[PDB]
Order: C-alpha cells, then structure tokens, then sequence
C-alpha cells in the first residue's frame, strides 16, 4: 500500500525540517522507525534539503527535470514513482507539500507528526476529512531537554 | 468533550480570580480550547484560546497585559487567571472545545468551530 508520513505544524502547516523553529528528535527516529527498508518517494525540494540517500531504501526522486545524481531513481510522474517501487508492501512518501497532494489519493495510511507550534507558512499538509480516515494510533508526549514543543504520533487508515 | 467551569464568585476592583475548566474525554489533549464570556442579552465576546499542547496562546485585546490561559493535559484542565480586574469584566465565563483538532489559536477564534460548551461560571467584580 502506499502511505504518506508527515510533521505538521498547527492548521497543517509544513517545511523542510532545518527552515522550521523546532528541534523533535524524537519526530527524527519516529520518521527513521517507520520508514526503515522501505522504498520511499520524495520531491526534488526534500531530496536537496537532506543532501544524501536515506540508508537501505529505495530512494526515488519525483521531478520533471533531469536527475542529478546516481545513487537514487528520478521518474517523472507519480505512476513511474510508484512503478519504480515494484513488488513491496509499503511505498512511504515523504514530501513535500505537493508530492503530498499527489500521492493523497492514491494512499490508505498516514503517519502524522502534530507539533504544538504556530508557525506561518504557505505550504499545508492536504486537509484529511475525519469522515475518510479512522485514526488508528495516538501518542502524546511533552517537551523535554531534547525536544522543544509537545508533539503526537498519529496513524490514521482510510475508511 | 465535555466541559466543568469552576472557580469565579465576587472579588474587589483590582483584585484577581483564577478559573478553571475541566475536561471529560479521552482526546481532550488535540484540541485547541477557549474561553468566551457573556452578560445576559449579549452576544459572547471571545477572550483567550490556547493550542491543544498549551505553548501558544491569543487574547482579546480588552483583557491583553491581564489576563493569562494556560492549560494541563495531564490533568485535561485549562486556566484563566485574570488580575487587575474591574467592573467591565464582569459576566458569565464559558470554556469552550475546538470542534476541530490540531488547530492554531487564530483558526479557533476567526473560524468558528465548538466541539462543547462548559455550563459556565459566574465572574462579579464591584467598584
């Protein structure tokens, strides 16, 4: 199946992580956990802000512009995307804001990062209706000496 | 989801008041929650919101500098703690639930949406 995994600010609010005015390693091994040895699909924009391949996994690369480097797979379309996956259980996109939007209606699972912050932005996570999606899991945790703001891991599956 | 108001009575101009409102239900924590507050015959007038895990917040300017919100999910509890207190800010107070999870304080206050209501607790200041 494919799912999309995400960290979202108040209202859906979105970004690279190094742009946004929080410090979750917490979020970092929860993204890291769930996407382990599996393919995952990103945009040319998330590619660029974490500079290499995420470890063991399919690294495939969405863009309508020639690839630039070697060691990941570009397509060009969210079928060659999702193509370019083969025979596995899980494909996990990880963003962004319009790969997103893409991928939404093609995935029966979301894993959710809700961070307590208001920051502004132009970029949103699509609006998931709570009639569509059954949230499955919820765990809530505070701030500490690591993580700077009071954060939920949500897994929601479509109805 | 569903909401208790408590603390509020008589208190002397200048005076302080601490109220509070507490939550029944499980998933209290993803909700943004607010306080509202209502003489007879008149519209409610917003007063403060607080995001679901309590870091931000966004008052009315009429109470901004006197009033604080703050809130307790390990206890499903939220505050308002009001100083300097005069006559004008005497009226019914009302917690009240985002109906919408995960919401900014600005989205709660400008796009209403009330998941609940508390029953409400009467705040009397003299002169």
């Amino acid at each position: 199946m494919i799912s999309l995994i995400a960290a979202l600010a108040v209202d859906r609010v979105i970004g690279m992580e190094n742009a946004m005015p929080w410090n979750l390693p917490a979020d970092l091994a929860w993204f890291k956990r769930n996407t382990l040895n599996k393919p995952v699909i990103m945009g040319r924009h998330t590619w660029e802000s974490i500079g290499r391949p995420l470890p063991g996994r399919k690294n495939i690369i969405l863009s309508s512009q020639p690839g630039t480097d070697d060691r990941v797979t570009w397509v060009k379309s969210v079928d060659e995307a999702i193509a370019a996956c083969g025979d596995v259980p899980e494909i996990m996109v990880i963003g962004g804001g319009r790969v997103y939007e893409q991928f939404l209606p093609k995935a029966q699972k979301l894993y959710l990062t809700h961070i307590d912050a208001e920051v502004e932005g132009d970029t949103h996570f699509p609006d998931y209706e709570p009639d569509d999606w059954e949230s499955v899991f919820s765990e809530f945790h505070d701030a500490d000496a690591q993580n700077s703001h009071s954060y939920c891991f949500e897994i929601l599956e479509r109805r | 989801v569903q909401l208790q108001e408590s603390g509020g009575g008589l208190v002397q101009a200048g005076g302080s008041l601490r109220l509070s409102c507490t939550a029944s239900g499980r998933t209290f924590s993803s909700y943004a929650m607010g306080w509202f507050r209502q003489t007879p015959g008149k519209e409610r007038e917003f007063v403060a919101a607080i995001t679901w895990g309590g870091s931000t917040t966004l008052y009315a300017d009429s109470v901004k500098g006197r009033f604080t919100m703050s809130r307790d999910n390990a206890k499903n509890t939220v505050y308002l703690q009001m100083n300097s207190l005069k006559p004008e800010d005497t009226a019914v107070y009302y917690c009240a639930a985002d109906g919408s999870q995960y919401r900014s304080t600005y989205s709660f206050r400008d796009k209403p949406d009330y998941g609940s209501w508390g029953q409400g607790t009467q705040v009397t200041v003299s002169s």
